């Protein structure tokens, strides 16, 4: 039925540039909040960005990640820049469908979830 | 009562981040909607 | 397409139920806060 | 503490009214949606009226209650007309404190709960 499809992952160097490509393909997309979350290595699925009225980042990304959206082509897109090994991990597109309040950096408040792509930085 | 203002404000932050979402959640379903009825 | 135009005014009309009692909500604090921050 | 004291019920005959008093004790209720939930013998609590950015009305009671509030005392009230013995029921009043929606009829979004006042309404027919 409806599902999120990520693409664009892999093997990169520290200080690379790599960008990741979500496809929502259940129904229009464009009403509902998109981001993205990630799993490290032995830690929770962390909130990355998200999309609605406006773009949030984790402290952690901002100034060196960029969220977008192109809404005709149901997609959002996770642009990375500066990558250091803390950011390697499973890099998770998802999706808010609900009319009521959610909470952007809540893991548990998206109820689409896309199955993920790895992300791996070596270091220098 | 300085905690009672605290919270009063906390509480007040809390409904502008809900009203921020929801306006914005109405505004693009408005937007889907206006172009359905054109289409049908 | 009849389906989508359904529930996209459902979803709408939940939506303004939920703006016009956050609004209330957030009228009724600005006025409490403005009395608070006159009494201290 | 804090307290909601509901005030006003009795016994009336049918087409009396009655005017019900909700006195909230605990501080700031007047940021606060307030209403009325009734519960008839053997059957659940089920919502009567609302107050927040306007009344609302279960169907059965559209017309005949009115729900009103008065915030420099911090009451809110119930008016109601035109009595049937099917109004006799405990009736309790209820706040909402929550910052975030809450549905307006549904008695598990209401936080705070009065310890309720009995209504009832004689039927016409006497024996």
């Amino acid at each position: 039925q409806v599902q999120l499809q990520e693409s664009g992952g892999g093997l990169v160097q520290a200080g690379d540039s790599l960008r990741l490509s979500c496809a929502a393909s259940g129904r229009t997309f464009s009403t509902y909040p998109m981001g993205w979350f990630r799993q490290a290595p032995g830690k929770e699925r962390e909130f990355v960005a998200a999309s609605s009225s406006r773009a949030y980042y984790a402290d952690s990304v901002k100034g060196r990640f960029t969220i977008s959206r192109n809404n005709a082509k149901n997609t959002v897109y996770l642009q990375m820049n500066s990558l250091k090994p803390e950011d390697t991990a499973v890099y998770y597109c998802v999706a808010d469908s609900s009319p009521y309040y959610r909470r952007y950096d809540a893991a548990q408040d998206y109820d689409y979830w896309g199955q993920g792509t790895q992300v791996t930085v070596s270091s220098g | 009562l300085e905690e009672e203002l605290k919270q009063l404000e906390e509480e007040l932050q809390a409904i502008e981040e809900q009203l921020a979402q929801l306006q914005w959640k109405a505004q693009a379903r408005k937007e889907k909607l206006a172009q359905l009825k054109e289409k049908l």
